[PDB]
RNA sequence: CACAGGGAUAACUGGCUUGUGGCGGCCAAGCGUUCAUAGCGACGUCGCUUUUUGAUCCUUCGAUGUCGGCUCUUCCUAUCAUACCGAAGCAGAAUUCGGUAAGCGUUGGAUUGUUCACCCACUAAUAGGGAACGUGAGCUGGGUUUAGACCGUCGUGAGACAGGUUAGUUUUACCCUACUGAUGAACUCGUCGCAAUGGUAAUUCAGCUUAGUACGAGAGGAACCGCUGAUUCAGAUAAUUGGU
RNA sequence: AAAGCGAAUGAUUAGGGACUCGGGGGCGAUUUUUAGCCUUCAUCCAUUCUCAAACUUUAAAUAUGUAAGAAGCCCUUGUUACUUAACUGAACGUGGGCAUUCGAAUGUAUCGACACUAGUGGGCCAUUUUUGGUAAGCAGAACUGGCGAUGCGGGAUGAACCGAACGCGGGGUUAAGGUGCCGGAGUGGACGCUCAUCAGACACCACAAAAGGCGUUAGUACAUCUUGACAGCAGGACGGUGGC
């Protein structure tokens, strides 16, 4: 089984998920998206490097769970076990499918030919676009060469063109390096799990008061 | 005799609830004015919420050169798009007028990088005033002390039609 | 030969909006038709009776009858090389007066009163529409409105 | 068993494709006593070919003879041997990986109709393929695939079986071209010459010596020059021997 | 189509806060619900990474129904067995008034109605949109244009591509395509790039990829340097301290 990768790799059909209407497909290859220490606060990893697709395709499953392997051996090796957070940002959601012309007719004989060849569910892969992420990665900024490396190496599992781009944002949040601090120093943020949360001045204004003691003093 | 620079000046059409539009000016190279004016309406699309046809055309002129007879250094700011991305460069001409120079920048880019005309944003011309402003060594050796230099192996020019030539032509002049 | 029923199709366009289920306003059946009006037709889903086929589902017709609680309306209907003249019975409920003919029923009694205004005073006026014209010459000043220049930026990446 | 038709439609070559078959690359976790890359390559991923088999139905049904062997010529290189070389976890001997290279070769037999296969034996070696799956007016007719006949399973029966078995007519060249050879008009009849173009040819092994030497703790164990023969191929010849 | 999921229905990655009587494991006497000390799953709450042909609060472009007067508009009032408590209405009208303008643009190089009948009822190709299939010079649909039924100039050749559609002749100008020779017309002008023992050379179209180069050319970013930078050559390279 498992035709090669050529024979699938053009977003030719409509999107086909799994549901009520299709059933029997096999587990998907990848299952871990999250790797490293992923609860470090925000204000630990400050740089962010991400890879980026450049043309309009489908990546399978197996490919995106051999890239995700072969990076975190890099970053564990030489940056420690705390010293990065890696996510992988793609989803395989869409089911191919294949027509088994021996399995049904080879010793089966039954119909041969072309005749009634709508097939069965084979695997899965996710269907990306240009300038799609495909990997994100967050550490400190004296690991910027180490990070660069680990993504160069684990795109020769993909095929097709990627390109690695140095975010100018904080971390993973939606924010400029330089606003973030800003709005910190305001005393507008605050700390969750990993992750932070932003004030908004249109609630209930005692509730507001509590979670952000130090925006209105 | 290609390019001419023009001054190009466009409004917003005036509505009830803002009369007196603003007026917003572009400088824009271009072999006539018919396509000068197409090519404003297309850099203003990309920067304001104007279209041609709920705007206006206010004037337009011609620039001509200052000093079409003095001989000066340019540099120029473009950004242009290869097959797969698109990048930012700065080079440098020496030449007699702004015009002069533009064309000589869209016959380099096709020859050394393949770029087409309809690929290229003109982004600054400027004249340097200061010999210290010069970078690029192909230009600093033009503008060394005392320059001069003989021709060596120069073909003399004979007519086509004359065919059979009597005697060995010399290549010495 | 595929499943062709009555209201094969249908899934949304017989179909009520978003909040807006339940009661019916009750001014649909306080308004008076005559015949000759122009209606539009448009099926309400919550109505099983008087219900036209979904091809009259947005057309525009002609009454020419009236009875207890229903109208009589007059389409036409193109089928290959010709027009075929239909003639469909509706309850009121999916019918509703049209917008359509009030700009031609307001220009013909504005003209009358410019006509006979003209024709007292003496001096002649247009009657009829043209359509927009090209623009006429002015001026604008460049008084505390100067322009500004602007230029294409570079490339960045954002992200 | 018959008739009217069909290349609107199958069974063979040819044409598009290359899933499957075959062959070749990229990255580097790991194996390799330490040591990713002497020799290999997991998870992934990019190709090539038309000597496998599928998919389709464009040409042929007023017919293009349908398996295999024998005979004979030429072409391809993804090189089995032979020439000259680079690399090693290459001391010597034996081996393994790679380059230029298709000039020259690549067998005698037991069983099977066999293609394919499996054994015995020699050899430097017993490589892989194409040419309408080359080659029936070139042969052969063992198999398959008309009509006679027996068995097993199936069917009430007539009969069926990509199950076994036995017997079964292989037609025509004097025409055109191609090829191999042989004459020949026109410018007097002869003798002696030149050479454009076309063809082209050799091949592999053994014995003696170097030498029980180099190398190696030992066990083991080479090569260049030199001398004499033999295998496969080619062109002639008939003193002697043999056949007629 | 696009968009959405801190919006319903479905799918899906990760932390945090609140919690214990929901479960599990345990620790202070397992004492004990003693929520004593913890503990992991579960639940609730505010957040967080990705999706939908048979999902959706929203929502285009292209296409699509009706209208733009004289068979129109306004004033007065005649018939009925229908309708109204009712000459109140509904349909059809007499008489009178309104071009001082019959009430968007363009065309009209072809208006309406009837009678009788032929051939055809195997189709194929292309841009955009599209279904099955690994794919196919494969199989199936929608709008429009072609070939069939059609010559002529280009694409060397080439039913369908580009230009353009045809009575017999003369003169002029062009389209697509061309101007070193075959071959009608430039060995025409300006600025660059390229050296290949496998160069390259014009849409449909008669093929090439991943991965590499200290070949050459242009560009981006950072760092060092006339307080002397890179290369080469030349000299020096000390006490505790032979550290604990
Ligand atoms: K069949
Ligand atoms: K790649
Ligand atoms: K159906
Ligand atoms: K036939
Ligand atoms: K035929
Ligand atoms: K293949
Ligand atoms: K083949
Ligand atoms: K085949
Ligand atoms: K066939
Ligand atoms: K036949
Ligand atoms: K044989
Ligand atoms: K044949
Ligand atoms: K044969
Ligand atoms: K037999
Ligand atoms: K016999
Ligand atoms: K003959
Ligand atoms: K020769
Ligand atoms: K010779
Ligand atoms: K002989
Ligand atoms: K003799
Ligand atoms: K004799
Ligand atoms: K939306
Ligand atoms: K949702
Ligand atoms: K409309
Ligand atoms: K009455
Ligand atoms: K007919
Ligand atoms: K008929
Ligand atoms: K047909
Ligand atoms: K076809
Ligand atoms: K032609
Ligand atoms: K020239
Ligand atoms: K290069
Ligand atoms: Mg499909
Ligand atoms: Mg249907
Ligand atoms: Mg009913
Ligand atoms: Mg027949
Ligand atoms: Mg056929
Ligand atoms: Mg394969
Ligand atoms: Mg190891
Ligand atoms: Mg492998
Ligand atoms: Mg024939
Ligand atoms: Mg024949
Ligand atoms: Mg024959
Ligand atoms: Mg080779
Ligand atoms: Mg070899
Ligand atoms: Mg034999
Ligand atoms: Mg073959
Ligand atoms: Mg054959
Ligand atoms: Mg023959
Ligand atoms: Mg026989
Ligand atoms: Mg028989
Ligand atoms: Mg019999
Ligand atoms: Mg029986
Ligand atoms: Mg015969
Ligand atoms: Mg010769
Ligand atoms: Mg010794
Ligand atoms: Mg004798
Ligand atoms: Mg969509
Ligand atoms: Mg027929
Ligand atoms: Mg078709
Ligand atoms: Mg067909
Ligand atoms: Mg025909
Ligand atoms: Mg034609
Ligand atoms: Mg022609
Ligand atoms: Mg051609
Ligand atoms: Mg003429
Ligand atoms: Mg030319
Ligand atoms: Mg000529
Ligand atoms: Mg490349
Ligand atoms: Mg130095």
């Amino acid at each position: 089984a498992r035709r090669p990768a050529r024979c699938y790799r053009y977003c030719k059909n409509k999107p086909y998920p799994k549901s009520r209407f299709n059933r029997g497909v096999p587990d998907p290859k990848i299952k871990i998206y999250d790797l490293g220490r992923k609860r470090a606060t925000v204000d630990d990893f400050p740089l962010c490097v991400h890879l980026v697709s450049n043309e309009y395709e489908q990546l399978s499953s197996e490919a995106l769970e051999a890239a995700r392997i072969c990076a975190n051996k890099y970053l564990v090796k030489y940056a420690g076990k705390e010293g990065f957070h890696l996510r992988v940002r793609a989803h395989p959601y869409h089911v191919i499918r294949i027509n088994k012309m021996l399995s049904c007719a080879g010793a089966d004989r039954l119909q041969t030919g072309m005749r009634g060849a709508f097939g069965k569910p084979q695997g899965t892969v996710a269907r990306v676009d240009i300038g799609q992420i495909l990997i994100s990665v967050r550490t400190r900024d004296s690991n910027r060469a180490i990070a660069l490396e680990a993504l160069r190496r684990c795109q020769y599992k993909f095929p097709g063109r990627q390109k690695i781009i140095v975010s100018k944002n904080w971390g993973f949040t939606p924010l400029r390096r330089e606003e973030y601090l800003e709005k910190k120093a305001a005393g507008r943020v605050r700390v969750d799990g990993a992750y932070v949360q932003f004030l908004t001045n249109h609630g209930n204004l005692e509730e507001n008061m509590r979670r952000f003691p130090d925006a209105f003093k | 005799g290609r390019l001419q620079e023009y001054q190009v000046i466009g409004r917003h059409l005036p509505t009830e609830a803002n009369p007196n539009p603003a007026l917003y000016r572009m400088r824009i190279f271009a072999p006539n004015e018919v396509v000068a004016k197409s090519r404003f309406w297309y850099f203003l699309r990309g920067l304001k919420k104007v279209k041609k046809a709920t705007g206006e055309i206010v004037s337009v002129n011609v620039i001509s050169e200052k000093h079409p007879l003095k001989v000066k250094n340019f540099g120029i700011w473009l950004r242009y798009d290869s097959r797969s991305g698109t990048h930012n460069m700065y080079k440098e001409y020496r030449e007699t007028s702004r015009v002069a120079a533009v064309e000589a920048m869209y016959a380099d880019m096709a020859a050394r990088h393949r770029a087409r005309f309809r690929s290229i944003h003109i982004l600054k011309v400027v004249e340097l005033e200061k010999t210290e402003d010069v970078k690029r060594p192909y230009i600093k050796q033009l503008v060394a002390k005392n320059l001069s230099f003989p021709l060596p192996h120069r073909v003399p020019k004979i007519s086509t039609k004359k065919i059979f030539s009597a005697k060995r032509p010399s290549t010495f002049s | 030969g595929h499943a062709a029923g009555l209201r094969s199709g249908t899934r949304y366009a017989f179909s009520r909006g978003f909040r807006k289920h339940g009661q019916i306003p009750l001014s649909t059946y306080l308004r008076t038709y005559r015949v000759g009006d122009i209606v539009d037709i448009k099926v309400n889903g919550a109505v099983q009776k008087g219900m036209p086929h979904k091809f009259y589902h947005g057309k525009t017709g002609v009454v020419y009858n009236v009875t207890k609680s229903a109208v009589g309306v007059i389409v036409y209907k193109r089928v290959k090389h010709r027009y075929i003249e239909k003639r469909i019975n509706v309850r009121i409920e999916h019918v509703k007066p049209s917008r359509s003919r009030e700009d031609f029923l307001r220009r013909v009694k504005e003209n009358a009163e410019l006509k006979k205004k003209a024709k007292a005073e003496g001096v002649p006026v247009q009657l009829k529409r043209q359509p927009a014209m090209p623009r006429e010459a002015h001026t604008v000043s460049i008084a505390d409105n100067k322009p500004v220049t602007l230029a294409p930026v570079a490339y960045e990446t954002t992200i």
